[PDB]
RNA sequence: CCGGGCACUCUAACGGGACUGCCCGCGAAAGCGGGAGGAAGGAGGGGACGACGUCUGGUCAGCAUGGCCCUUACGGCCUGGGCGACACACGUGCUACAAUGCCCACUACAAAGCGAUGCCACCCGGCAACGGGGAGCUAAUCGCAAAAAGGUGGGCCCAGUUCGGAUUGGGGUCUGCAACCCGACCCCAUGAAGCCGGAAUCGCUAGUAAUCGCGGAUCAGCCAUGCCGCGGUGAAUACG
């Protein structure tokens, strides 16, 4: 009836709610590409699906909020991929091999003291 | 309607303070909400490390106060009862409003 | 590095051409790291290329980047006092690279107004032999082969 | 760009020192150590001694330099 | 600083904006926290030694 | 087309090219394209003589300009430089006015630079 | 750029409103 | 938004989780190479943390302090001025020289903080800074608030310009006893240099550099482009 995955990437979260359907999504009350669509990596997001031939298969519900828009397509990436395994447990062995079920752990490196921006040492003269 | 908003600057003292009261409050009460918590307001103090520059050697400090709610719903008695005097915590800080 | 190999980044496979090389073109055309600019400039500058020509763009995007790629080049190396500009093969790794960022370069010294225009008019060019970045190719090799006097000092 | 927006400030030092010297005719110099203040019709014609900080530099004040304070006529730097 | 510049404290400062902040332990003229009303010397001094209830280090 | 004492923009659009007048900027020009009712997209070229009389007619006398602008500022110099005024004297020795700081950066003022030795 | 104070991105640029750069 | 619910996001307290534990190969061992599983692997990423000592390093001007000097004065009060001087020199930065750009309208996505006479929704006046009126909030409930780059539409058409925002004239707002020296802010007019910088030299190895905004400490105000934090987008390259 109904599947779910989470989905997380850079402080943004996406609730994907995957639902068998003609294949249209719809994203906080906007259709998928009034939300994206001037954005070229928006199709990410839905690699999930084309990497097993689900496109035609579901519709798609979803919740974003929480970051900027692209770390949003990366979080919808995942929520895409968890519910994707959660309907069916084989498709871990397709879905690995490409990473999608993996979390992007990479995040703002806090900035420090001393410093311009965390890394960026201030410049000098010595003359 | 009672709510009873507790605050502090150490998380093991409003935990051992509001454990404390919904244990007075559930031999007695409804179902109570429960030790809801709320965000915690840091406040963050860069000091350089010595005196007398040495400007790029600070260290910082952060104090930080967190927060709890309680809502018991519909107590009369036997809640008001244990809820006199009877708490432990020091560093703790309640304020009740209706 | 001093220690280990320095593994080569993986680019992301393009969102269109599904390509490697296109990706890690369109992150040379990138600047202050708006790449939603940059892929716009590039597919655009497909549209150019495949309108004005018959062809299709991925192959003449290759074409183009494999004209440029040189198989020799010169690098010093400090000898008895003064050093010597010393000719030695190019890496199939450093090929890629310095193609790219040729074509990238060359177009951008072109006359043409909008971005993607001097984009697909370069590798136009390039892929047939002419244009900015080959002549960066033409003359690194000349530097070989004129400096062919020092082959012997290969390190 | 200078702005006062309503009752343009001068001090109660001189204000009721030069409206009183009126009454009694043009008086000679005057001593100022109030540069906050501004300048008023009432006060050309007279003569104000306004401190540098170190030294009492004596001001006509004329017509056309109504709208301004004191202290505009005394500068305190010394170059060359 | 000096004593008789501890005359913050006496204020009646004939005019507002001559308030100035004069942290109270050591006497700081420049840099003194509101908060603690201690500068920013003599807060690090009495952070480390823990008279100062709820100051932990900063660590993130 | 001549619109105020002699001035000629051309070719360009109309708002773009008032500009080329002394005492106005955008916010003028804006302000007449509106007033006058005339679309400031339009090439001045393209301009009927009867929308640029009634452009000569605002522009010309509803605010200083030119000619008189200049003298007005150079003679608003002059006033406060016949006067003993701090601000006058600074226009004297051609130094910053503002309360800028000089020991540094006084270049746009103060007729780039002249070295002496150390 | 960000010095035209007369501009809407030098007026965000100083944190500023007016004319060139309302509130709502 | 109400009814209602805690599943989800989240908030903030306790735990689980990774150990070269498992497979192959090498090895005497420690370990190294590779593979599966896994959110994560060989120190997963970032902090706090800096040994015996060195430089007679820095600070008696934060504080403490030995000794030496001053005591109608080196002390104390005040008003005013100075710490802002300008023929020059260096350091650190900001804004730029533009079309991968600028401007205008419309529209979308953050995190982290601050606020009781303070943050100030909203309404009226004003082109505006701002003023009048006034709601809410001891604040996951109200407010600062708008994030900006971005996207869609339009304008500019390679020009010292619709680039650039210095300088200067003029009109005004606010803080403050008081803006002359010497404040920020708004509006009109002015619209300089600068068309990617000689010798030389600086930073960064991955959410990094580059770029884009946001907040805070001190503070009535502010010369903050500084500092300390926050998130958005997000590279190139390392043979050796
Ligand atoms: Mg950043
Ligand atoms: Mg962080
Ligand atoms: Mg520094
Ligand atoms: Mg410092
Ligand atoms: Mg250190
Ligand atoms: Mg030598
Ligand atoms: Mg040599
Ligand atoms: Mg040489
Ligand atoms: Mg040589
Ligand atoms: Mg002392
Ligand atoms: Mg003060
Ligand atoms: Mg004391
Ligand atoms: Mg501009
Ligand atoms: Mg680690
Ligand atoms: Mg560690
Ligand atoms: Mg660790
Ligand atoms: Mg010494
Ligand atoms: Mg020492
Ligand atoms: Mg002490
Ligand atoms: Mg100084
Ligand atoms: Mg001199
Ligand atoms: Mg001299
Ligand atoms: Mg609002
Ligand atoms: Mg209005
Ligand atoms: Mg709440
Ligand atoms: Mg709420
Ligand atoms: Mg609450
Ligand atoms: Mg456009
Ligand atoms: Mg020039
Ligand atoms: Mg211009
Ligand atoms: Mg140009
Ligand atoms: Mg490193
Ligand atoms: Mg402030
Ligand atoms: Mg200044
Ligand atoms: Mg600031
Ligand atoms: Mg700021
Ligand atoms: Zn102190």
């Amino acid at each position: 009836e109904q599947y779910y995955g989470t989905g997380r990437r850079k402080e943004a979260v996406a609730r994907v709610f995957l639902r068998p359907g003609n294949g249209k999504v719809t994203v906080n009350g906007q259709d998928f590409n009034e939300y994206f669509q001037g954005l070229v990596r928006a199709v990410a997001a839905l690699e999930p699906l084309r990497a097993v031939d689900a496109l035609g298969h579901f519709d798609a519900y979803i919740t974003v909020r929480g970051g900027g828009k692209s770390g949003q397509i990366d979080a919808i990436k995942l929520g895409i991929a968890r519910a994707l395994v959660q309907y069916n447990p084989d498709y871990r062995a397709k879905l690995k091999p490409l990473g999608f079920l993996t979390r992007d752990a990479r995040v703002v490196e806090r900035k420090k003291y001393g410093k311009h921006k965390a890394r960026r040492a201030p410049q000098y003269s010595k003359r | 309607k009672i709510r009873i908003k507790l605050r502090g600057f150490d998380h093991k003292t409003l935990d051992a303070s509001a454990q404390k009261i919904v244990e007075a409050a559930r031999r007695s009460g409804a179902q109570v909400s429960g030790p809801i918590p709320l965000p915690t307001r840091v406040r963050r103090f860069t000091v350089i490390r010595g005196p007398f520059k040495h400007k790029d050697s600070r260290e910082h400090f952060e104090l930080r106060t967190h927060n709890r709610l309680v809502d018991i719903i519909n107590p009369n008695r036997k809640t008001i009862e244990q809820l006199m005097t009877l708490d432990l915590p020091t560093g703790v800080e309640i304020e009740i409003k209706t | 590095a001093r220690r280990r190999r320095a593994e080569v980044r993986q680019l992301q496979p393009d969102l269109v051409y599904g390509d490697v090389l296109v990706t890690a073109f369109i992150n040379k055309i990138m600047r202050d790291g708006k790449k939603n600019l940059a892929a716009r400039i590039f597919y655009d500058a497909c549209k150019i290329i495949q309108e004005k020509t018959g062809q299709e763009p991925l192959k003449v995007f290759k074409q183009a980047v494999e004209n440029v790629k040189p198989r020799m080049e010169v690098r010093s190396r400090r000898v008895g006092g003064a050093n010597y500009q010393v000719p030695m093969e190019v890496s199939p790794r450093r090929q890629q690279s310095l193609a790219l960022r040729w074509l990238v370069q060359a177009a951008n010294q072109r006359p043409e107004r909008r971005a993607a225009v001097r984009i697909a008019h370069e590798l136009m060019d390039a892929a047939e032999g002419k244009g900015g970045a080959v002549k960066k190719k033409e003359d690194v090799e000349r530097m070989a082969e004129a400096n062919r006097a020092y082959a012997h000092y290969r390190w | 760009p200078r702005s006062l927006k309503k009752g343009v400030f001068v001090d109660d030092h001189l204000l009721e020192k030069v409206l009183e010297l009126n009454a009694k005719g043009e008086k000679r110099l005057i001593k100022t150590w109030s540069r906050r203040s501004t300048i008023v019709p009432e006060m050309v014609g007279h003569t104000i001694a306004v401190y540098n900080g170190k030294q009492h530099v004596p001001v006509y004040i004329t017509e056309n330099m109504v709208g301004h304070k004191l202290g505009e006529f005394a500068p305190t730097r010394t170059y060359r | 600083a000096r004593k008789a510049l501890i005359e913050k404290a006496k204020r009646t400062p004939k005019f507002k904006v001559r308030a100035y902040t004069r942290c109270v332990r050591c006497g700081r003229a420049r840099s003194v926290y509101r908060f603690f009303g201690l500068c920013r010397i003599c807060l690090r001094e009495l952070a480390h030694k823990g008279q100062l209830p709820g100051v932990r280090k900063a660590s993130w | 087309a001549r619109i105020a004492g002699v001035e000629i923009p051309r070719n360009k659009r109309v708002d773009v090219a008032l500009t080329y007048i002394y005492g106005i900027g955008k916010a003028r020009a804006k302000e007449a394209l509106e007033k006058t009712g005339i679309n400031p997209a339009t090439r001045v070229k393209d301009l009927t003589e009867a929308e640029v009389v009634r452009l000569r007619e605002y522009v010309e006398n509803t605010w200083k300009l030119e000619g008189e602008l200049r003298a007005e500022v150079a003679a608003n110099i002059k006033r406060l430089m016949d006067i003993g005024c701090y601000r006058g004297l600074r226009h004297r020795r051609g130094l910053p006015v503002r309360g800028q700081r000089t020991r540094t950066n006084a270049r746009t003022r103060k007729g780039p630079r002249k070295t002496v030795a150390g | 750029g960000k010095g035209d104070r007369r501009t809407r991105r030098g007026k965000i640029w100083r944190g500023t409103y007016g004319k060139y750069r309302p509130r709502k």
